[PDB]
């Protein structure tokens, strides 16, 4: 494992995504990516 | 990347269902889930902050009512169903009334409804609903509404 | 606002730290235990070299009628090889509960073997015989249910009935007429409620009376009121059916009609432990939510590797089953003419009960009366028998008496020596 | 019709 | 009593709430698909929610079947699913892992050359066990010789031995106390003790775990208030404590508890399940390590499963207590006697411990059980882990705090040939998930050295080094 691959693994176990099935995990990762893009694009220039 | 150690004390409470609500960190998570839902609503569908607070207050109604006031019993079979005629609200604190943790749970549906009204300019399309929701929540949590039902619906 | 309030007394002034000190000094506790007496301290025999039909006490050779090995498997040449080969390959201990690392492979093999023997999907082992009923009944019956017990069930069953905080109603000992009356009176008092669970708790061959339960009226009344049956066949597993299957093969009923079948391997298998049987859904649900299964060390593997051999011996040799009925009949043909006693058992159960007729007084007195009669049977003419030893925690109220656990290895001389010696002693003490 | 509620709920909270 | 990093107490509640939310959602789409013989269901809908929505997700970390003696190294059988993870079945393939999840402290759960030859001889002369109880025909000579070794070892005048360590608490507490009595138990008591208290009619209060300043304040109130409704006098008061509180690893504060029980004339019920061969310079338990007179405690319960490598239990006390129990205890009257080869193996183990076997390896075990625990526990603290318990205890739980780290810390360790035990939510409090490490006197130093580097490497990935290293 490399740095990014290790830091992803550390993230799966902290928020309980290591236990869920693939379809429960791909429905939450996408939904949290959307939130990180929305906050970035708006807050970066809406102020 | 770890600080702020807290030496938690075990309150006896002898009830798996409602003893986890005494350890340090519950209020902060309670609020951070609400503040997280608010941001996730207005990201999957771009809308107005007022409506989004309305959708948060409406979702927090069903989840909280169905969990604290509808369901009876415990999901642990160890106690041989000793609490079959009680809801999660009634089991808390061994029936002790007006404690620190009951007042916090009473105070949240009110302050969350104030925010969903003060940013939606009152009106009537949303005002009618939000008022009904907060009214149901506050009535269900009254001290006098202890082990009493309405026309015997889900009562025995 | 005011014209609706309630009159209340003003609050009281709390106790001081000085007053409490006094109250904590006047309080006095009772003794931990009641004072002992001299009738309370009789020691039991200490025996050697076996527990079979012919044991040994104080050097003299006595004849045994107090060990519950019906098939005569104590000291079989095929069990002492299995136990020996598994005792030097696993050790003598379990080292852990069964959910962490206490699941040896022999446990899985034993469960499969038992289920194949009875013809049932799945089975579950327990560590100790008396605790297979502490944990089976509280697992199924919660606080809102209704249990119809038998009023003649031993302490193992009636401790589980109390742990599971449900509603218990009894019926007369082996009285189907009193069973159906109770069933109807329950199916009327609970009319609007229909989600509750209802169970019937019985016993194949009762230990306090020796009477076989009739499993035809129970399986028929159960199909008419939507009930469930829990059968404790520890005294019938391996002795009672024509092939040894138990009560179901005795009354020729399918085993799928019986929801839960529990037994103890400490009677007719010459080992220790217990097991519970049923369909897959029931067994796999109490494998996680039981109490004596998840919190207790598993069976020592040398005990679970002898049950497999014992079941194989039983299966391969169905002649020792007819050899047992003959012995029970032979003891019944030489004891029917006793003076003060009275055979109050069934004609086929291998527990020859003997109720005392014309009770000599209070039950307390009758207990010592039976105790001395049991003592003099050994001291003089070398005979072990059993007498009803009730506790103060027991709630059974059946008549007391003297039992005789007949086996399939008894001779024809000792079997009648047990009859003459009882007739003489009963004659010269009671009448 | 906007500040009566926000003024009364503070009283109710206290 | 446990220091919890604040930032981890927040990502645990979030992790559990996400499981709850997905579970309710999935169970709501099963209730509408059940549309496709008249009796009530065996189990309601929602009494086993965490059994099928939390336990089944990690069901491969439990009930691992082994096919070897419970030794320092055993063989673990491999299991597959074959139907998309619903019913695991066992293969023929095996492994060879390091045993760190058993209980044999003194290394008696094996083939040692003073006990097994004697037990095999006491087998072929007595055939497993008698089929009668102890008051009729089940009191062999071996059963009378063993009740003397236990009295000599424990120290009290008389003792009774049963055949199950769980029935040694549910069939005795009803005898000693009944209705109108009181039982001030400790919070973290075994299930057997609470079930025994429920089997009687007594009332149960709970005082704060391992602190006497709270035990005094409960006795004062309960004696100043009497019965809960009709303020009669309390007929009795019994205080139940444990030697070593497993899953917390702490030795009890016995001298400060006995002193307060004397003052208020309450009784003391000790429970030396985990601490009867482990702690002490001779192995006599907590009453020897802490230097307390053994006659200040009224009843002392024990268990031979963990240290002596054989099933059983015992109760020791005044010679009239034993005479009362032998005459009114249901477990003694109705239950089959403890088997004979399972009693010879306790006799021949107490002989080794007391040094009456001729050799002197009864002190090597007692010294190597300590020089291994004091090493492992010291080394774990230096790497920054959070381990509980004192310096003189064979058990040391490592805290994890996150539900998702339970299958992560165990699956990795098993893959690297180390076997451990993990405990989840339905059994423990919500916030406190842990792993339990058991160190025996049969592990060598080469094994602990090799097992510490496997744990130190796994603990980096999961990030369970909550405290700072050096
Ligand atoms: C995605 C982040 C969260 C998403 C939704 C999570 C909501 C789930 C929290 C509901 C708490 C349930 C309280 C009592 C429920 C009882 O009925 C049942 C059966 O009796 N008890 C149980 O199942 C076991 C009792 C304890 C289990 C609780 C596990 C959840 C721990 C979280 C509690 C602290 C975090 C949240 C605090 C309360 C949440 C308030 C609801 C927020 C509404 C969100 C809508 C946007």
């Amino acid at each position: 494992m490399n740095w990014v691959q290790r830091k992803i693994y550390l993230y799966n176990v902290t928020f309980g995504l290591y236990m869920l099935d693939w379809w429960e995990r791909y429905l939450f990762n996408s939904l949290v990516v959307v939130l990180m893009w929305f906050v970035l694009y708006n807050g970066t220039r809406y102020f | 990347m770890a600080n702020l150690y807290v030496k938690a004390v075990p309150p006896p409470d002898m009830n798996r269902n409602t003893e986890w609500f005494m350890y340090p960190g519950v209020w902060t998570t309670y609020m951070l889930i609400l503040f997280f839902g608010w941001l996730v609503v207005l990201s999957v569908s771009g809308c107005s902050p007022g409506m989004a607070w309305t959708v948060v207050n409406l979702a927090h109604f069903v989840v909280t009512y169905h969990s604290f006031h509808w369901m009876k019993g415990t999901p642990f079979a160890d106690d041989q169903g000793i609490y079959n005629g009680l809801t999660w609200w009634e089991q808390m604190d061994n029936g002790q009334q007006l404690t620190r943790n009951r007042k916090f749970l009473t105070l949240v549906p009110v302050v969350l409804y104030l925010i969903a009204s003060h940013t939606t300019d009152y009106r009537h399309p949303w005002l009618f609903l939000n008022t009904l929701a907060v009214m149901v929540l506050v009535v269900a949590k009254f001290p006098n509404m202890h082990k009493v039902r309405i026309f015997g619906i889900n009562g025995d | 606002i005011l014209l609706t309030r309630k009159s209340y007394k003003p609050p009281k002034r709390p106790l001081t730290e000085q007053e409490i000190d006094e109250l904590c000094d006047e309080w006095v506790p009772e003794p931990l235990i009641p004072p002992i007496t001299e009738d309370m301290k009789h020691e039991p025999p200490v025996l050697e070299s076996a527990a079979g039909p012919h044991t040994t006490v104080n050097g003299k050779d006595v004849v045994n009628f107090a060990s519950a090995n019906y098939l005569g498997l104590i000291g079989h040449e095929k069990l002492l090889e299995s136990c020996t080969s598994a005792l030097e390959k696993y050790g003598v201990g379990s080292c852990g509960p069964r959910g962490f690392y206490g699941t040896i492979d022999v446990h899985l093999d034993c469960e499969t073997r038992i289920s194949k023997f009875l013809g049932t999907p799945d089975s579950i082992l327990y560590s100790y015989g008396l605790s297979t009923m502490f944990s089976t009944i509280p697992c199924f019956c919660k606080k809102g249910d209704v249990i119809v017990a038998d009023e003649g069930v031993h302490w193992g069953i009636q401790n589980g009935l109390q742990l599971s905080r449900s509603t218990i109603v009894y019926f007369k000992h082996n009285d189907m007429e009193s069973l159906r009356i109770t069933l109807e009176k329950i199916m009327t008092k609970y009319k609007r409620s229909k989600n509750l669970r209802r169970y019937i708790v019985a016993e194949a061959v009762y230990q306090n009376s020796g009477q076989i339960a009739p499993l035809d009226e129970i399986v028929k009344l159960k199909e008419k009121y939507r009930f469930r049956v829990i059968l404790d066949e520890s005294n019938s597993f391996g002795v009672l059916g024509r092939s040894g299957r138990g009560l179901a093969e005795h009354h020729s009923v399918p085993i799928e009609k019986i929801d839960v079948v529990t037994a103890a391997m400490g009677h007719a298998l010459a080992t220790e432990g217990g097991f519970c049987t049923g369909n897959a859904r029931i067994i796999d649900y109490q494998r996680l939510s039981s109490s004596g299964y998840v919190f207790s060390a598993s069976l020592p593997p040398y005990l679970a590797s002898a049950a497999i051999t014992a079941i194989d011996v039983i299966d391969q040799n169905p002649d020792m089953l007819v050899k047992l009925k003959q012995n029970v009949a032979l003891l019944w043909k030489g004891l029917s003419d006793i003076k003060g006693m009275s055979l109050t058992s069934n004609r086929e159960s291998p527990i020859v009960f003997l109720k005392l007729e014309k009770s000599s007084g209070s039950a307390k007195d009758d207990l010592l009366l039976l105790e001395k009669m049991a003592d003099r049977a050994l001291k003089e003419d070398s005979l072990l028998v059993v007498s009803s030893k009730r506790s103060f925690l027991d709630k059974c109220r059946l008549p007391v008496g003297i039992k005789l656990y007949v086996s399939a290895g008894h001779s024809e001389s000792d079997l009648l020596k047990a009859s003459e010696s009882l007739k003489r002693l009963a004659s010269e003490l009671l009448l | 019709g906007h500040f009566f509620v926000e003024g009364l709920l503070g009283v109710v909270i206290i | 009593m446990i220091t919890i990093p604040y930032l981890t107490a927040v990502s645990t509640y979030f992790s559990y709430g996400l499981l709850f939310a997905f579970g309710q959602l999935r169970d709501f789409f099963r209730r509408f698909i059940d549309w496709w013989q008249g009796y009530a269901p065996i189990c309601l809908g929602h009494e086993d929610f965490y059994i099928r929505r939390l336990y089944h997700r990690i069901q491969d970390c439990f009930e691992r079947p082994i096919s070897s003696a419970p030794d320092a190294w055993f063989d673990v059988v491999e299991r597959y699913s074959n139907d998309n993870n619903k019913t695991l079945k066992r293969t023929t393939k095996t492994s060879r892992c390091l045993n760190l999840g058993s209980y044999n402290y003194l290394g008696f759960g094996s083939f040692d050359e003073y006990c097994t030859p004697r037990v095999i001889e006491s087998l072929k002369k007595f055939s497993a066990s008698t089929c009668s109880s102890r008051v009729d025909a089940g009191t062999t000579s071996v059963h009378a010789e063993l009740e003397e070794c236990v009295t000599r070892f424990v120290g009290k005048p008389a003792a009774v031995v049963f055949g199950m360590g769980y029935a040694t608490n549910s069939a005795i507490i009803p005898v000693l106390i009944g209705k109108g009595g009181l039982i001030i138990s400790d919070s973290l008591n075994h299930s057997s003790i609470v079930n025994g208290a429920r089997g009687s009619g007594a009332t149960i209060r709970v005082f704060q775990h391992n602190t006497p300043s709270h035990l005094e304040r409960v006795l004062r109130e309960q004696i100043a208030e009497g019965q809960p409704r009709t303020h009669r006098p309390w007929k009795k008061i019994i205080v139940v404590v444990e030697g070593i509180y497993s899953m917390e690893g702490e030795i009890c504060h016995l001298p400060e508890v006995v002193a307060i029980c004397k003052k208020y004339k309450a009784y003391v019920y000790l429970d030396e399940a985990h601490s009867i061969g482990a702690i002490g310079k001779t192995g006599k338990g907590i009453c020897e390590l802490l230097g307390v007179d053994t006659a200040d405690v009224d009843v002392m319960m024990g268990t031979f499963t963990k240290s002596f490598g054989s099933c059983g239990g015992y109760i020791a006390g005044s010679k009239e207590l034993i005479q009362y129990l032998k005459h009114q205890c249901p477990a003694h009257l109705y239950a089959t006697s403890i088997p004979t080869p399972s009693a010879q193996q306790i006799i021949s183990a107490i002989k080794v411990i007391l040094g009456e076997d001729g050799s002197n390896r009864g002190a090597q075990k007692l010294a190597r059980i300590r020089e291994n625990s004091n090493f492992f526990r010291a080394e774990l603290q230096k790497m920054g882990f959070e381990v509980l318990g004192d310096n003189d205890s064979p058990v040391m739980p490592i805290m994890l705090y996150n539900p998702a780290k339970i299958p992560a810390f165990s699956r990795e360790c098993l893959r690297q040939k180390v076997a451990v035990v993990v405990v989840g939510f339905p059994a423990t409090p919500l916030l406190l998930a842990r792993a339990r490490i058991c160190i025996s006197a049969s592990h060598s130093r080469e094994d602990l050295i090799r097992a510490l580097k496997v744990i130190s490497k796994v603990g980096d990935l999961s990030g369970i080094k909550y405290f700072p290293a050096e």
